This record gives structure tokens, C-alpha cells and sequence, in this order.
RNA sequence: UACCCGCAGAAGAAGCACCGGCUAACUCCGGCCAGCAGCCCGGUAAUACGGAGGGUGCAAGCGUUAAUCGGAAUUACUGGGCGUAAAGCGCACGCAGGCGGUUUGUUAAGUCAGAUGUGAAAUCCCCGGGCUCAACCUGGGAACUGCAUCUGAUACUGG
RNA sequence: UUAGCUAGUAGGUGGGGUAACGGCUCACCUAGGCGACGAUCCCUAGCUGGUCUGAGAGGAUGACCAGCCACACUGGAACU
């Protein structure tokens, strides 16, 4: 009982000797809602097998995200090739400050109360990538004790 | 010379005179030494309308700082309710 | 840059040039209509543009646009200017209608307020 | 030439955990051997040694848990280009609190909690996540 | 006990006054970057007391010329 | 400063009665609700996400009868106070003297029971009030006016409210025609089909 | 005068912009012309021109223009870059300037801590009060992130 | 795309002058003083508490209200 949504669909086209051939290609992200999310991308000849394609690779593919009562550990900076993101954990009741492909991965992901921000290049597909891989390196006060060989007193 | 007056403060028809201790020469709601008390003439008996302190009055006074005629009133009537 | 090199040379604000320089950051500015005439578009529009020149009250002289269907404007002619390019190289400035000389496009129904229409009362 | 050793320490931490190098050698010195202490105590890395006489030489255990670094992120913050010091109450947190910052105070080198806990402020040395 | 400054004498030509540096570390107020910062002041030195590169001790008086306003309390280091 | 216009097409634009008729029949019997209003109502196209948040703070102001200004000063002073935005929004919302009046079992609609408060006919602790935004705080009571007490309007209201449900933060008297506003409602006391953020999404963005 | 009371009768009181995408809102009718355009339509079935019907958004207002900041991380201190997108001086020596290996002692200038004085009132923010509500007025507090002085700390920078 | 500026100019002694210190003024003597941390020159401009915007740092701004300054047809001057 996953909750799937579509962040972008797009027309490129590649050309032939006849002319140009145009298919679509989909961007979605599902996730559970308590810290497991991934995203798909898929391209087709036509919208809804795109969509299809981006879905099934999706449900595979998710990553696991340690959080916090519904929102993040720590600020977090999320990068790939031309976004680079920043993520910032809100107190209950702020909601989801982020941008489109932002709000989508960090709705279905789980996450309730975020103050995001998006640098660079704005493009949805880098921004998912950006927002995941900053997500999975966010870690948990568990786990820096566990890693240093201490208690948790620290939270 | 010094003066203890009021400076009228507050909305149109709704007067509020914050007591001042001025030097006579300023505008009514100019430069002011020091802010004594208050007085809202149109209270409405269930609150409070005259809170200006007597010990920093009197001690102007005792420095040869006048007291306008409303101020003295005003005075008058704390010391009789209190 | 190094921080050394911004003490000594701090960052400069990049100056926006305005749009309207014949406003002077003024709403509207009155002019004389000293030419009136017809300009063809650029490339992909092919049209008969209705504009007009007017040096204005504080001795600019620029060329203004005459929005609307028709119009009843000869030299000589004291409008009100307001800003607005029109997409015609050249022209910065569009003519207010309704304004002290440039009648409001007669026959409109929709969007009278910009063409400085009356209501048409029933 | 060497103006900064605390980056040039701080630097070789970074490079051995990279590398996945056991352990990271570097010449000795006072402060240096304060911050490995900070570091030590806080559990960043496992241990350290200081020999030599004329010419001490520091060598640092670097740790690692699951394979994986300990150490994610160590910056200089305060250096010689742009020093930065703090006051007690804004002294800042590294990670929202689950990282630590090596603040110099009038009482030796500290982490920002400790520093906050004794009422001090000063240079911010370095953050480690 | 007196509230003073202190600087190097730069110059001490004129006659009974001495120019006083007081050099100052001041924090930059938007890049942070610790600067350093003179102030040169017209000092009053009587008796002609010290020379060029003094560290000397001084303190602020009355007005005694159109650009003299601090006086001369002790010589800390003598030019040397 | 007021909606004046048909009632019933706000309810078929928003998918959802918004209790604008009073209540004698089915909404569904005096306008087709499940279609959008004119002549391409058949139609429904996708909404965009801008599509959703206008339309369920549109759902909002429509139910409680509020123009722009005073929602938008509204949601100013929720995200002012302290907690949630959005239930602070609903309370808000829920504390004017029109919609007390409503629920209270005076007003067969809103726009009757704004009716009867602006026409100098509720009281508030005995004082006559009749500002249909008045902030009605907790113990308050409002009772009908003895000149309109005998309205056949209020009567009918009554009968009206009686078929409909009670509100919890609500202790009337049919009889007296006065009622006590003892509390604020929380979040779960209100309806469950309103998204308080999406409006506060819409507002902060 | 506020406020209150009585009378009569729905009677005296709704407009503006928009509907191709960005951006909520779609159909019919009249030829790259007339025209629209904040940035990317019109050459004879135009949701983009003009009119009508319908709808959307605001509402005693609604739009356009002018102006500032934001978005613009687009002067990047927080918070950017320079192989090919704009950007490494043709190369070097070198004064001022910036920075500077390591240990001890000393100072306490930078730094840090505490206290005192000051930081006008209004304004901003918080809890209340009075105007039938609100705007508004107002009590108290917080704040005014600053400066100076005095007393200490000595880890780091400086002498 | 303004680098040199300054002769009462900088300081000292003495006379005068002011309610008051002071080249404020005068006589004489010394030869200095300011400046690359931007002197000099040129353009613009009342300053502040504050206002607008901004998450903040900042950017813009200085109408109303309050404090300070300057002006009173233009230039100069003193009297009470």
C-alpha cells in the first residue's frame, strides 16, 4: 500500500533518416510513508506504458531512510550532476517546504516537516537523485553511537 | 523651567495624556525628560486609569519642577482614592 | 575571491538600467504628438503598426505605441504616455486611451478599462 | 609553504580515511596532540601515539565500522586566512548535536558542548560529522 | 587608573608634540577577516621627551592647539 | 462584501455541498451537484497542484461564507499563534458570531443566520452584537433578541437544526432560543474532508 | 455626537480583470489584415484578434503603469566560479600588504566570561485591557543583536 | 578616466579675544602637517530611531510620528 506519484513527463525525440521520432519519458517516485522511497524512470513510445515503466522501476530500487518522529535527523546537502540541495529538519506542524520533484520524493518518503531548498539546476530528474542520495546519507543518532563506540546521550 | 503636564496620546475622541516630566519649552508630545504615569479620561471604572508615580514626582518636585493644573488634580485625587 | 581580496575590493551590486527612461520613475508622462505613422513589425509578424512620436514635457523625444482598433491622432496631438514595449524594435512606450487627447476604442465590450471605454449603460 | 598543520592534520585524517589507511603519521605539536585528544575521547578515532624527542612525530589509529569511515566530514573551520571565534551563545552544532566542534577556550581545547556546559566561547577549530 | 591609550611615536619634529599611531585590531563588519586599523594622533609632548619609534603611554586633555587634544603620560619602550 | 449570487453553483463547482440551501430537500433534487457549473460542466478536466489548493481554500471561504482580505488576515494570525497552522485556521474559522449563530440552531443557513446577527437580532452576554466576524470566545452566551423571538424564521431554523447533528462545543436551549459556546473545537471535532494544508501550502508559497 | 428607540418599504446600493502554457477558467460567430502580447497568436472551422454565451479570480473595488526587495546561489560574508561555457597577467624579481614550522617564559592587544553605565519615546514581537468586532488606542514585558568602563581566564592569534 | 594637497598652513613663545579651550586673531620663531587605511578635487545627498523587503545575512529607503541639524527672497553684517 505504497503511495506513487508522477514528478515529470517529458517529449524527446530522436531523429531518423524519415524524420523525427518522438517518444516519452516519465519520472515517478513511490514510496511507504515511514522512510522507504525510490524513484523510476522510464522511456517509452507512448505516455502510459512510460508511466508503467517508470512505476515498476520504482517499486524496485527503494532505498531505506532513517527518521526522526516524521522528519529529518539533521541538515542534510544533496548533490548529482547540476542540482545541489539543501534539506533542514521543521518543527511539527511547518508542512513540506520544497519545490515539485522536492515535495513529491520527500512526501512519499515519509517525511511531514521539512524547510527544503533547491540550488543549481532545478531539473527534475537530477533533483530526485540529489534529494535521495542526500536522504540516505542522512543517518540517526543510533547509529553515530553505535559507530562510536558510545552510548546515546548524545540525543 | 521644568514641567510635569500631560502629552495626549492616543486616537481621535479617544484621548490618552501620558504625564511627562518636560522641559516647558518642547511641543506638548515633543522631547520629554522622563514618562511619570499615565491618565485615561474615558476608562471605564472596571480598570485602572491613574497609574503615575508619586515617588518620582515628588522627587521633581523637590528639584523645582512645576506641576500643571490637571497633573495637580490628578494628583490630588490618587492621593484621596489611596 | 579571497577574503583579503574583498577587504580591499568589496563586492559591486550589478546597477539595473531601467526600461523607461523617459518616465523619469514617473507613472505617466504628457507629450505632443510630433509625427504620426505606421511601422511594419519585425521577421515572423507582418502587420501595420500604429505609432507615433512625441517629445514629452521633460524633452524626451520617443515613439510611443497606439493600442486599440482606430485612432483619431495628428501631430500636434497632447497624449499621456505610459510604459510597455511592444515586441516593433524601437518602440518603448504605449499611449494611455481615455487620456486628454487619444479617445478610447469605440466599440469595446471587454476589457473597457484599459481602452478608457465607458460602460454601456442599458 | 606550511602555514596551516591543524588543516594539514585535519587534511591527513581525511586522506587515510579514504584510503582506508590504518593509521595516518604526521609531525607532532602541542595543539595537535589537544585535538587527537578531543578526538580520541569523543570516538573518532581509536588511538594515538606521540614519538620521538627533537622531532615528535604524531600518529593517529584511524577507525572504521563497518568497513565505512568513522569519520564523514572534518572541515577547518577557524584559519589563518579568516579566524572565527564564538561566543557561548552561539557556539555552533555540528549535525544538529550528533556531530562535535573542537572549540578553544580560555580553559584548553574542548568540544562546543563541553565549551557550552562551562559557560566559554572561542575559536571555532574544526568540525567533525 | 585613568582611562589612555597607547601607540609608537611616527614623528616628532614639531616642537612639544609628538605624533602618537595607535594601531588597532578591528574585526571586518561583513567579511570577518581581523584588519588592522591607525589612528594618528597630534600629541603633546613637553620637555620634548620622546623620539621616532617610542611606545609611549598617552592620555586625552583640553584642546591645546587647532589639532592637539591628547597629552603625554610615560614612555613604555625608547627607540630602541 | 458579500456572495449574493446562486448558492447551488458554488456546491456543484466544489463537488461538495456546502450546506448553502437550507435543508427542506436533497441537494441532488434541485440541481444536478454531481456536474460543474455551465455550459462545459460535463467536462472534468485534470487539476494541477495550484488546481487543488485553490480549490479546497475556495471549498473553505464558500462553507464559511469569507471573501480574501479577512481569510488571508485569517491565516495571518494562525501562522502568528502557536501550534498548527491549519487547526488554528479551523478555529478561527469556527469562533465568528455567524457561524456560532448557525450551528447554534438560529440560522437555517449562514447567510440567514448572518442575516439575523447584522439585523440587531443575536445578543452576546446580553449586549447586542452584530458583527458577523466577532470573535466569540469561550463561556460566551448568545441568545435571540426578545423582538425576534418571534420570528417564524428562528422557529424553522430550530426545527432544521433539530434534524440535523449536535455540535459538541455547543449547550442550547430551544426553548430560551440562547445557547453557551464553551470551547474552542479541536481538529477532530470538525469535518474530516477539509485539508487545512493545502491551504496552508497555498498561503506559504 | 457615540449609542438607543420608533416608522415605512426589498424597497436607495456591483463592478473590474481574466479564461494557449506559465496560471484558476471554453465554446460559437467575423483572414499575417484588423489587431493582442509580462515571456514563449492572426496567410479563410483562431479555447491567444474582436463580439456573444458560459466560467474563473478579486470585490467597493478591480486592472495598467512607475518604484523597492524577493525569487536572483544573478556580486555567492552566510552562499559562486576561471582546461573547453565569461574568467590564470607571457614570464619572473620584488617594496607596501596578507599569511606563516616548533618549545619555553612573560604580557593580556585580539578572543572569552561576569558586572556596571548607556543603548530616548514611539515602532517590531509576547501576554492582557478598551473601543459592539477589526483597524486603532493602550498597560506590562521582551527586544534594541551595539559602545565604553571595571574585574578575571590564558587554549588559540598577536607583542 | 581626480595623486599629490596645504603659508595661518603644523607647532611653539608672548599680546589680544571668547561665557569657555583653541591659529579664534596678531607679532616673531621653528618647518612642518595631511595623504595610497584614498589627502586634494569632482558628482550626488539632510542624519538618526525607524519603513519596505528577506528564513537570515543583506538590499532599498529616510513621507507621516519623535530626536538632531540647516535654512527663512538672494549676499553680507551686527544690535538687543
Amino acid at each position: 500500500e505504497l503511495q506513487e506519484k508522477l514528478i515529470a513527463v517529458n517529449r524527446v525525440s530522436k531523429t531518423v533518416k524519415g524524420g523525427r521520432i518522438f517518444s516519452f519519458t516519465a519520472l515517478t517516485v513511490v514510496g511507504d510513508g515511514n522512510g522507504r522511497v525510490g524513484f523510476g524512470y522510464g522511456k517509452a513510445r507512448e505516455v502510459p506504458a512510460a508511466i508503467q515503466k517508470a512505476m515498476e522501476k520504482a517499486r524496485r530500487n527503494m532505498i531505506n531512510v532513517a527518521l526522526n518522529n516524521g522528519t529529518l535527523q539533521h541538515p542534510v546537502k544533496g548533490v548529482h550532476t547540476g542540482s545541489r540541495v539543501f534539506m533542514q529538519p521543521a518543527s511539527e506542524g511547518t508542512g513540506i517546504i520544497a519545490g515539485g520533484a522536492m515535495r513529491a520524493v520527500l512526501e512519499v518518503a515519509g517525511v511531514h516537516n521539512v524547510l527544503a531548498k533547491a540550488y543549481g539546476s532545478t531539473n527534475p530528474i537530477n533533483v530526485v537523485r540529489a534529494t535521495i542520495d542526500g536522504l540516505e546519507n542522512m543517518n540517526s543518532p543510533e547509529m553515530v553511537a553505535a559507530k562510536r563506540g558510545k552510548s546515546v546521550e548524545e540525543i | 523651567m521644568v514641567t510635569i503636564r500631560l502629552a495626549r496620546h492616543g486616537a481621535k475622541k479617544r484621548p490618552f495624556y501620558q504625564v511627562v516630566v518636560a522641559d516647558s519649552r518642547n511641543a506638548r508630545n515633543g522631547r520629554f525628560i522622563e514618562r511619570v504615569g499615565f491618565f485615561n479620561p474615558i476608562a471605564s471604572e472596571k480598570e485602572e486609569g491613574t497609574r503615575l508615580d508619586l515617588d518620582r514626582i515628588a522627587h521633581w518636585v523637590g528639584q523645582g519642577a512645576t506641576i500643571s493644573d490637571r497633573v495637580a488634580a490628578l494628583i490630588k485625587e490618587v492621593n484621596k482614592a489611596a | 575571491a579571497t577574503v583579503n581580496q574583498l577587504v580591499r575590493k568589496p563586492r559591486a551590486r550589478k546597477v539595473a538600467k531601467s526600461n523607461v527612461p523617459a518616465l523619469e520613475a514617473c507613472p505617466q508622462k504628457r507629450g505632443v504628438c510630433t509625427r504620426v505613422y505606421t511601422t511594419t513589425p519585425k521577421k515572423p509578424n507582418s502587420a501595420l503598426r500604429k505609432v507615433c512620436r512625441v517629445r514629452l514635457t521633460n524633452g524626451f523625444e520617443v515613439t510611443s505605441y497606439i493600442g486599440g482598433e482606430g485612432h483619431n491622432l495628428q501631430e500636434h496631438s497632447v497624449i499621456l504616455i505610459r510604459g510597455g514595449r511592444v515586441k516593433l524594435p524601437g518602440v518603448r512606450y504605449h499611449t494611455v486611451r481615455g487620456a486628454l487627447d487619444c479617445s478610447g476604442v469605440k466599440d469595446r465590450k471587454q476589457a473597457r478599462s484599459k481602452y478608457g471605454v465607458k460602460r454601456p449603460k442599458a | 609553504s606550511m602555514q596551516d598543520p591543524i588543516a594539514d592534520m585535519l587534511t591527513r585524517i581525511r586522506n587515510g580515511q579514504a584510503a582506508n589507511k590504518a593509521a595516518v603519521t604526521m609531525p607532532s605539536s602541542k595543539l595537535k596532540v589537544a585535538i587527537a585528544n578531543v578526538l580520541k575521547e569523543e570516538g573518532f578515532i581509536e588511538d594515538f601515539k606521540v614519538e620521538g624527542d627533537t622531532k615528535p612525530e604524531l600518529e593517529l589509529t584511524l577507525k572504521y565500522f563497518q568497513g565505512k569511515a568513522v569519520v564523514e566530514s572534518i572541515q577547518r573551520v577557524s584559519r589563518p586566512g579568516l579566524r572565527i571565534y564564538k561566543r557561548k551563545d552561539e557556539l555552533p552544532k555540528v549535525m544538529a548535536g550528533l556531530g562535535i566542534a573542537v572549540v578553544s577556550t580560555s580553559k584548553g581545547v574542548m568540544t562546543d558542548r563541553a565549551a557550552r556546559q562551562a559557560g566559554l566561547g572561542g575559536e571555532i577549530i574544526c568540525y567533525v560529522a | 587608573k585613568i582611562r589612555t591609550l597607547q601607540g609608537r611615536v611616527v614623528s616628532d619634529k614639531m616642537e612639544k608634540s609628538i605624533v602618537v599611531a595607535i594601531e588597532r585590531f578591528v574585526k571586518h563588519p561583513i567579511y570577518g577577516k581581523f584588519i588592522k586599523r591607525t589612528t594618528k594622533l597630534h600629541v603633546h609632548d613637553e620637555n620634548n621627551e620622546c623620539g621616532i619609534g617610542d611606545v609611549v603611554e598617552i592620555r586625552e586633555c583640553r584642546p591645546l592647539s587647532k589639532t592637539k587634544s591628547w597629552t603625554l603620560v610615560r614612555v613604555v619602550e625608547k627607540a630602541v | 462584501a458579500r456572495y449574493l449570487g446562486p448558492k447551488l453553483k458554488l456546491s456543484r463547482r466544489e463537488g461538495t455541498d456546502l450546506f448553502l440551501k437550507s435543508g427542506v430537500r436533497a441537494i441532488d433534487t434541485k440541481c444536478k451537484i454531481e456536474q460543474a457549473p455551465g455550459q462545459h460542466g460535463a467536462r472534468k478536466p485534470r487539476l494541477s497542484d495550484y488546481g487543488v489548493q485553490l480549490r479546497e481554500k475556495q471549498k473553505v471561504r464558500r462553507i464559511y461564507g469569507v471573501l480574501e482580505r479577512q481569510f488571508r488576515n485569517y491565516y495571518k494570525e494562525a501562522a502568528r499563534l502557536k501550534g498548527n497552522t491549519g487547526e488554528n485556521l479551523l478555529a478561527l474559522l469556527e469562533g465568528r458570531l455567524d457561524n456560532v449563530v448557525y450551528r447554534m440552531g438560529f440560522g437555517a443557513t449562514r447567510a440567514e443566520a448572518r442575516q439575523l446577527v447584522s439585523h440587531k437580532a443575536i445578543m452576546v452576554n446580553g449586549r447586542v452584537v452584530n458583527i458577523a466576524s466577532y470573535q466569540v470566545s469561550p463561556n460566551d452566551v448568545v441568545s435571540i433578541r426578545e423582538k425576534a423571538k418571534k420570528q417564524s424564521r428562528v422557529k424553522a431554523a430550530l426545527e432544521l437544526a433539530e434534524q440535523r447533528e449536535k455540535p459538541t462545543w455547543l449547550e442550547v436551549d430551544a426553548g430560551k432560543m440562547e445557547g453557551t459556546f464553551k470551547r474552542k473545537p479541536e481538529r477532530s471535532d470538525l469535518s474530516a474532508d477539509i485539508n487545512e494544508h493545502l491551504i496552508v501550502e497555498l498561503y506559504s508559497k
